[PDB]
């Protein structure tokens, strides 16, 4: 999230740029919220120094972004229902080799019928390379895990080489199944069943 | 300038408003420019306040 | 005595003792390959050095910790350093370097970067990266000279060791301190001995095409490299200058201090501002006398047509009335511990009080002193560095004056409180004037207009009509923009009754963004122009349609033109900022992608923009902000006289203001000052940072007046300096002449002293000519092709010629028709008789003269390409064709210059001169530099391709397209068509008036009947004027009236040898 | 000088850099203007002791 559209200029900021406004008015939910650790009228000052420093641009009715996240995955459990868990469902993720001294974090999580996964086993995953740092202790009662760092060199991954036929995640955090970890070369490798 | 104009109507012994130089024509003005015959269009307009 | 012993010969020939001749030449050329670097320390060694070269080298240079502390690892794994000092502290530190070494093999002395510490960093390693980054960040800073130190060093020691000259023209001889009065010299022995002491060998680095090799000791540092490139300049230019060794022991002393401080090229970045702010800015505090000139431009002022008339002495009220100096510039000295140079430098300046040449020289060699090296820094912290900053906009228009989209453009609506309007209604007129052109609608001129990411080492599809909008800008509504005639702009602009104002655009790429300035210009574009085309189409995009909310009552359709569909699918690639890619050579495992708001660096469309831009907000700054913002109607009165169509002229980011001189004298200079605070007020409202500037000068295009002056940066461009970008090797050995080339005629526009100019460009002209490939070897003629004079040849009297001299056929032409009935008597006073006279040479063979002495073989030698066009193998290829050239013996000339020699001219009186002696027009030149100081008085200062070639080949041969045929056009363009050009030395003199007036083609007694041009091919008039004002430059001294004598053939036998040439092509 | 200080608290007091409505420097020539300081006394005499 982000108040102005300045603040992710400014700051350079590496990623896509969604300008959005809801269809109420901000101004009178300053004045229900209490709790607000500092001056009542103060924030809603704040907010009017915001509102100013934001460029000129239109912004683009949140329904424009909740509709890309909550509609393809409503519509996928249609026809994805009920075929087998094991085989709708696959990952991409970078891909250590198991040569080292002491793994596959994931990327994305794609879920689609058989045939597109089987669409999906090509196009290989190769010409994508980064550089892991893979160091931390175990953190949750889940099982083991070491919260990664991956910086990708290359280009980014296109969505037309994913599909327009299978859904995806669009965040995911980074971790992998003691010792330590360096710099690694990683590479991604498409996992199915 | 417009609402200490109507004010000054009250105190006329007191203060006396004018129109205030450089709203004049520069250097004299001339009929032959097209600013200047603006210039005394807006001037001539506003005096009689 | 060791160079006298070994260059006995040689160097009488470059000094007027004895003639100049090929085998001394050569015999010379044949020992400078054959020099040790060890050699020229040995040279150096034995020159006893005065009492005033002596001066304390710090002892801290030498022991400097090493480059831990230095650099760190970012996130996203890219290296970078901390800064110390300030936040663009990102140049190369100086620390030792020794410990990143291993030896090279056939010499133990000398190391490289070792290849552990380089595999290791490809591997991954944390601090072997930072080991190779700094390494190879050491080796791209100290690579960036022409050629080793110790050949230019050479050189100089050559060219120096004939002692003093002797003057044609003061019939004296000249007044320099020699070698022993040299500070540089004796620094750079002292240094490059105290690195080595008990080691011999003792040169500090080699250099190499591809890297460099250190010296293995514990005394280096990275900071030496530069500090000797640094060094060499100033001992060459003390010499070949006349500088007051009094400024270069300055300049030697802040060159010591940067060495000594934590980094180099961040100190002299911090520091390259002592110089002109304590001299230059600082000059006629008291002003008693001196001349000036008095210029006017014509009252069209966008012509920019200027005129001379006479000069005018000054008076006492002309004095500095600028505000002070002393406040900052001794605390920029005090900061930096500097303030033994700052003094020292003001109680100087404090004693000039006349304006003649004493104190324009006094400003040249103070501007000298400051340092010319090319600053180095890695890629990754240049775009970090630049690309980082934002504009702040401390005004910022308000919401409630847009309305709703129309698609992705919100619109202004005019009832706004801000300024933005001013700026919306010169686009919104400019697209609504250009798209109502005819021109931009036939097909043909959209196919001519036709005709993602950029990275280091599509926007011009769609880009169109911005550009487009910016040039009917630029020269149809306000013709500020002078987009060869700013010279004359700023001596008006440097006059006493006026002053100027040196208005600059700090940050001109971060300038201006969507915030501002793109929102409006993309909102004025898409209405200017869909009155006009409606609904047809540019070069390749269709129209189309998107919806608007423009008025608030509904939304409707309305249809796209086809024009401004550009704009809707540009300003959504403007809406978000640009992106960028870098991969530097200098640091491994270091390769990203970078979101900016800025623009790039040098583009061509990203200038016009910017300029209208310029021109657009100082218009609306004296209009409109101007009156409402200040009280003091003395400001007022100024403000409201002056337009920017009479004073204003930009160019880039910056631009020049002129207030004229009034009826009382000049303006009252401290409204001035109150008007340059309220243009720094007027920048912060939107962004820009300006960077104004009132001295009493004029700065614009990066050349300084004072009281019109034309004072030459010399430090502009170094002597020994070379940019390199890459870490690439660069081209083989015989395309390094054109750099010598480019140090010879970069030292004719500056008013180097002359004789010594000559003398050096000589020794460096012999040290670049032989190579190992029998070893390729150039004679001495080659290089007289090449444009460089000469000094004494075949007998004649010592320094004759001058460098105004051109270069080719015609330069080969003027010292042969000037010295021919010399070199024909003394081709006969050693056995060169034939039997039939010539009606050139007369009775000698010049082909058996010429061929032994091997001026045929320079003459077509120097005509071969010097680009190796597309391999060691072609390189050999090159070589083997340069030595065929050498190994054939030669007939004749070209048939261009044997048709050149049948016409001959006569020297019969001095013209009147053009401009008064005792003007200082030109810095550098004065009675003390005799030749340009004649040449520049008596032809005047500049005070006022294929198809161009073709047409004129098939139509002086016998044979717009229909004009061409019997209209003419001037001299410098009708001889184009024999290839002849003004050369690039005659730019900054009057050579129009010479061709128009001083250069008769009709001899005083009348008409010989052997000159008789036909009324046919009367082209060759135009030629003939360029034959008769060659020797007229040439000959040193006053530019004498010439007239034709004769011509041997006869005038229409002349021009049939040219036609000849034109069949053959 | 109190002139000049009510014109910089008429620009304070409208909220601009420049005071529009002004009271020096308008186009009448008031170089009688005196007014009451504490130079005189009140007896016509000088007050530097």
């Amino acid at each position: 999230f982000a108040h102005a559209d300045s603040e992710l200029l400014n700051a350079n900021y590496f990623g896509h740029l969604l300008r959005l406004k809801i269809p109420y008015i901000t101004e009178v939910n300053l004045m229900i919220r209490k709790n607000r650790e500092g001056g009542e009228l103060f924030q809603l000052v704040l907010s009017y120094l915001y509102k100013m420093y934001a460029t000129s641009a239109q912004p683009k009715w949140f329904g424009s972004l909740l509709r890309l996240l909550i509609c393809p995955w409503l519509h996928m459990e249609k026809l994805i229902g009920e075929a087998d868990p094991a085989s709708t469902s696959a990952e991409i993720g970078w891909h250590v080799p198991r040569e080292q001294l002491m793994g596959f974090i994931p990327y994305v999580s794609i879920r689609a019928p058989r045939l597109v996964i089987e669409e999906l086993m090509e196009k290989n995953w190769g010409q994508y390379h980064a550089q892991v740092i893979v160091t931390d202790q175990l953190v949750v009662g889940e099982p083991r895990r070491v919260s990664a760092k991956a910086v990708i060199k290359g280009n980014h991954l296109p969505v037309k080489l994913i599909s327009r036929f299978a859904c995806f995640t669009l965040t995911s955090k980074y971790e992998m199944r003691t010792g330590r970890g360096a710099a690694y070369n990683a590479r991604l490798a498409f996992r199915s069943d | 300038s417009f609402r200490v104009a109507l004010a000054g109507w009250l105190y006329n012994g007191v203060v006396t408003t004018v129109i205030d130089d450089s709203s004049y024509p520069k250097d004299g003005g001339s009929v032959t420019s097209l600013e200047n015959l603006w210039d005394f269009f807006i001037l001539a307009l506003a005096l009689p306040l | 005595s060791m160079i006298l012993t070994q260059f006995g010969p040689f160097i009488e020939s470059i000094s007027g003792i004895t003639d100049q001749s090929n085998d001394v030449f050569e015999n010379a050329a044949k020992a400078f390959s054959m020099f040790t670097r060890s050699d020229v320390y040995k040279a150096l060694d034995e020159i006893p050095f005065s009492e005033d070269a002596m001066l304390p080298i710090p002892p801290t240079i030498y022991t400097k910790p090493s480059h831990d502390s230095y650099y760190y690892i970012d996130a996203l794994n890219r290296v970078r350093r901390k800064t110390y000092q300030g936040p663009d502290d990102v140049y190369v530190p100086n620390c030792s370097i020794v410990e990143l070494l291993e030896p090279h093999e056939t010499l133990t002395s000398y190391g490289r970067l070792s290849e552990a510490i380089e595999n290791r960093a490809k591997d991954g390693d944390s601090q072997a990266r930072i080991a190779t980054t700094y390494g190879r960040i050491a080796e791209s800073q100290a690579r960036q000279i022409k050629a080793p130190l110790e050949k230019f060093v050479l050189a100089l020691l050559v060219a120096e060791a004939g002692g003093s000259l002797y003057d044609p023209v003061l019939q004296k001889y000249d007044e320099i301190p020699g070698l022993s009065h040299n500070c540089p010299l004796w620094c750079f022995r002292e240094i490059c001995r105290h690195i080595s002491g008990p080691l011999p060998d003792r040169a500090p680095y080699l250099y190499l095409s591809a890297g460099v090799f250190w010296l293995m000791s514990p005394r280096m540092t990275s900071a030496i490299p530069p500090l000797l490139s640094d060094l060499v300049n100033l001992a060459i230019l003390q010499q070949t200058a006349g500088l007051d060794p009094s400024l270069v022991r300055l300049g030697v002393q802040i060159c010591l201090h940067a060495a000594a401080s934590s980094s180099y090229a961040w100190f002299i970045l911090k520091t390259k501002s002592i110089f002109p702010q304590n001299t230059l800015h600082s000059m006629y505090e008291s002003l008693e006398g001196g001349y000036c000139p008095n210029l006017e431009w014509l009252e069209p002022r966008s012509d920019y047509k200027f005129m001379y008339m006479g000069a005018m002495p000054l008076s006492t009220k002309y004095a500095r009335s600028a505000p002070s100096n002393d406040k900052k510039a001794r605390e920029l000295g005090e900061k930096y511990g500097l303030s033994s140079v700052v003094s020292e430098l003001r109680r100087r300046t404090k004693t000039y009080s006349k304006h003649d040449f004493t104190s324009v020289r006094y400003i040249r060699d103070a501007m000298a002193c400051t340092s010319g090296i090319f600053l180095v820094r890695t890629p990754t912290e240049t775009v970090l560095q630049e690309y980082t900053q934002s504009p702040e906009i401390k005004v910022p228009i308000p919401q409630k004056d847009w309305t709703g989209p129309i698609g992705e453009i919100r619109i202004l609506k005019d009832t706004t409180s801000s300024i933005a309007r001013y700026l919306y209604r010169t686009w919104y007129l400019a697209a609504a004037r250009m798209a109502a052109q005819p021109r931009t609608w036939d097909p043909l001129f959209q196919a001519i207009m036709r005709s993602a990411d950029t990275s280091m080492g599509p926007q011009q599809q769609v880009s169109a009509p911005h550009t487009l909008t910016a040039d009917y800008i630029n020269y149809h509504m306000n013709l500020s923009t002078t987009s060869e005639k700013v010279i004359p702009l700023g001596v008006y602009a440097s006059s006493p009754p006026n002053q100027s104002i040196n208005i600059d655009i700090s940050a001109c790429d971060a300038s201006i963004t969507w915030d501002f300035f793109l929102s409006v210009i993309m909102a004025a574009i898409h209405e200017g122009v869909a009155s006009s085309s409606i609904g047809k189409p540019f070069m390749g995009v269709p129209a189309s349609i998107v919806n608007d909310e423009s008025v608030v009552g509904v939304r409707a359709a309305r249809p796209i033109s086809g024009m401004q569909n550009m704009i809707q699918h540009l300003s959504k690639l403007y809406k978000r900022g640009f992106s960028y890619r870098v991969n530097d050579s200098f640091s491994p495992g270091n390769d990203f992608t970078h979101m900016t708001t800025t623009f790039p660096s040098g583009s061509t469309a990203t200038s016009t923009e910017h300029t209208a831009n310029n021109s657009t907000m100082m218009e609306t700054f004296l209009t409109v902000w101007g009156p409402e913002h200040t009280d003091d109607p003395d400001v007022l009165r100024l403000m409201k006289s002056l337009t920017i169509q009479r004073n204003y002229v930009c160019q880039g980011d910056d631009g020049l203001m002129i207030i004229d001189g009034n009826t009382a004298g000049k303006v009252n200079s401290e409204t001035i000052q109150k008007m340059l605070e309220l243009i720094s007020k007027y920048g912060e409202e939107f962004g820009w940072k300006y960077d104004i500037a009132y001295d009493g000068t004029a700065e614009y295009l990066k050349l300084y007046f004072i009281f019109g002056c034309r004072i030459p940066n010399l430090s502009r461009h170094p002597i020994v300096g070379k940019e390199r970008a890459n870490s690439s090797a660069e081209e083989p050995w015989p395309a390094i002449l054109d750099q010598i080339m480019g140090i010879f005629f970069n030292g004719v526009h500056d008013g180097l002293q002359w004789q010594r100019w000559i003398r050096y460009s000589w020794a460096l002209c012999c040290a670049f000519s032989r190579q190992r490939t029998g070893y390729l070897q150039y004679p001495m003629w080659s290089f007289v092709y090449w444009g460089l004079p000469l000094v004494k040849v075949f007998g004649s009297d010592p320094w004759i010629f001058s460098w105004y001299m051109p270069t080719g056929d015609l330069g080969m032409y003027s010292w042969i028709s000037l010295i021919r009935p010399l070199m024909t008597r003394w081709m006969v006073a050693n056995g060169y008789v034939t039997d039939k006279c010539s009606p050139v040479f007369g009775n000698a063979d010049y082909r058996k003269c010429f061929n032994e002495l091997k001026l045929y073989q320079g003459y077509y030698m120097a005509q071969l390409p010097r680009n190796p066009k597309k391999t060691r193998e072609e390189l050999a290829e090159m070589d083997e064709t340069l030595m065929r050239a050498r190994k054939h013996s030669y007939s004749s000339f070209s048939k261009l210059l044997e048709a050149y020699l049948l016409v001959k001219w006569r020297m019969c009186e001095a013209r009147e001169p053009s401009v008064d002696l005792r003007l200082p027009l030109c810095a550098g030149i004065d009675p003390l530099n005799s030749d340009p100081f004649l040449k520049m008085v008596s032809v005047g200062p500049m005070l006022q391709n294929a198809i161009d070639s073709a047409l004129l080949r098939l139509r002086t041969l016998g044979a717009l397209a229909g004009k061409i045929m019997l209209q003419d056009v001037n001299t410098v363009q009708l001889a184009r068509v024999v290839n002849l050009a003004v050369p690039d030395t005659w730019m900054s003199l009057d050579f129009d008036t010479m061709f128009k007036h001083h250069v008769k083609l009709l001899p005083k007694d009348g008409r010989h009947l052997n000159t008789d041009i036909p009324p046919r091919m009367g082209w060759l008039r135009a030629i003939l004027r360029f034959l008769g004002a060659g020797m007229a430059m040439t000959a040193t001294g006053v530019a004498v009236d010439i007239y034709l004598e004769d011509i041997h053939g006869g005038g229409r036998s002349l021009g049939q040898r040219f036609m000849t040439w034109m069949r053959q092509e | 000088d109190e002139a000049d200080d009510a014109t910089k608290k008429q620009a304070k007091d409208t909220e601009k850099a420049k005071a529009q409505v002004t009271y020096s420097d308008t186009g009448i020539n008031n170089a009688n203007e005196l007014s009451r300081s504490g130079n005189v006394d009140n007896e016509g005499g000088s007050n530097q002791k």
